[PDB]
């Protein structure tokens, strides 16, 4: 269906086919050479410079290689370089060449192919489409916003378009501003709109807006298959791991960590009211948009399965109790992290990224009255020197009404039916 | 920016080819 040959190519077509033939029967190393010969005597053919692109493409899925990938990115790129490629070769090579780049982490370089890709076909859309996402991979939403702004003043009903200028802003805190673009988007139906991002934003604003319909997307979203549950939202997870938003120490089976963590509870209190007195700016204020109201912070001691090594010379004893541990320091989907709360606060209900963790809260200063915590539909209360265990997959939310502060220490696990493999390989969060 | 408690961000992993 593309028109993908120049004058020339057509002249060329039986060898050209003939080295496609190759590479479509899996022969990826004849083929690689096939187009190389073909390249070699015809340098400025488009079809079999993008030939040697697909093949080496190919070749770097069948030798998992991201050299060799580059390389492909590369010839990607050459076929733009060459005269007279049709206008369809052009897409497509470029298109091939950022979205590569991306599998690479290179977002750098992709968003300024997909500015290319702009420039070159102007009243392309998709493109433009794409371009936003460029942007906001490298986390630029300012221009990510700019980029769907355009793109809605000229096409208003475009839904991909909709649905991430919903998605941004509702990053900005503008809630209410966001849900008919997430709603409207989703209910396009267009192409990369069916998203579990779309559908978990879209309740979350609704629910902070007091909107009796937020569960209806949960529910939608759970049916078309995002979410594991209505209750259990999170998107980047291992099927199957057993799903329960309150666990017990002995359920988890890290009975040795919970008895540590209450053995020696005292001198982890001490050492954050140490910080709390003395080193007041290792705790950060909370920065995903998760308060309603109030004042809460965070002082981080692993994260991604990475000490900090500044922030243990704050608590020196802790860190070297919970390097025996394992099953916390190495989980690099979860963090260990003191986290403060004050009277007045207010998180909303919300939901972690990922199933692949467990939360354990120990209790270190708990006000008698004011503080508790649920999870999906239970409530509970934190007691001094002892742990909580939930999973925070499931949605929960906390308030602090207490007449002063309340600290307690997070110590994040590996869901305990993933394997030694699975922890290993899992990429961090 | 990373997903520590939530979702915030666009996505959550980074990404570094095979
Ligand atoms: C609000 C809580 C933290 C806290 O109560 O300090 C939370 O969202 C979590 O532990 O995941
Ligand atoms: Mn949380």
């Amino acid at each position: 269906k593309p028109k993908l040959l120049n004058k020339f190519d057509k002249t060329i077509k039986a060898e050209l086919d003939a080295a496609e033939k190759l590479r479509k029967r899996g022969k990826i190393e004849e083929a690689v050479n096939a187009f190389k010969e073909l390249v070699r005597k015809y340098p400025q053919s488009p079809r079999a410079r993008y030939g040697k692109a697909q093949c080496e493409d190919d070749l770097a899925e069948k030798r998992r290689s991201n050299e060799v990938l580059r390389g492909a990115i590369e010839t990607y790129q050459e076929v733009a370089s060459l005269p007279d490629v049709p206008a369809d070769l052009l897409k497509l090579s470029l298109k091939r060449r950022s979205d590569r780049q991306q599998f690479l982490g290179h977002m750098r370089g992709s968003l300024l192919t997909l500015q290319r890709l702009v420039q070159l076909f102007p009243n392309d859309t998709s493109l433009k489409n794409d371009l936003g996402v460029g942007y906001l991979l490298i986390g630029d939403n300012d221009n990510a916003k700019k980029v769907y702004e355009e793109v809605l003043s000229v096409t208003p009903n475009d839904g991909f378009a909709k649905v991430h200028y919903g998605f941004i802003l509702k990053a900005q805190n503008k809630i209410a501003e966001s849900i008919p673009y997430l709603k409207e988007g989703i209910e396009s139906g267009d192409p990369g709109t069916d998203d579990g991002r779309f559908y978990f934003h879209l309740g979350d604003a609704m629910q902070r807006v007091g909107n009796k319909e937020a569960y209806k997307w949960y529910e939608l979203g759970h049916k078309r298959g995002h979410f594991a549950s209505v209750w259990q939202r999170s998107l980047y997870n291992v099927n199957g791991l057993k799903a329960q938003p309150w666990w017990t120490p002995k359920e988890t089976g890290y009975t040795e960590l919970v008895k540590s963590l209450e053995r020696n509870w005292k001198l982890i209190r001490d050492e954050g009211l140490a910080v709390m007195d003395k080193a007041k700016g290792l705790f950060l204020p909370e920065d995903e948009n998760l308060r309603e109201k109030g004042d809460w912070s965070q002082f981080t001691l692993w994260q991604q399965g990475r000490r900090n090594e500044n922030a243990c010379k704050g608590a020196p004893k802790t860190c070297t109790l919970l390097e025996k541990f394992p099953e916390t320091t190495g989980c690099r989907r979860g963090q260990i992290k003191y986290s403060i709360m004050h009277p007045g606060t207010h998180v909303w209900p919300h939901t972690g990224p990922t199933n692949c963790r467990l939360r354990m809260h120990l209790g270190l200063v708990i006000p008698k009255e004011g503080c508790k915590i649920r999870c999906a539909n239970e409530t509970k209360t934190w007691e001094e020197g002892k742990v909580l265990i939930f999973d925070d997959s499931f949605e929960h939310e906390v308030w602090q009404d207490a007449s002063s502060f309340r600290l307690i220490f997070i110590v994040d696990v590996w869901h305990p039916e993933l394997t030694p493999q699975q922890r290993r390989s899992l990429p961090a969060i | 920016g990373k997903c520590k408690d939530g979702l915030g961000e666009y996505t959550c992993t980074s990404l570094e080819g095979f």
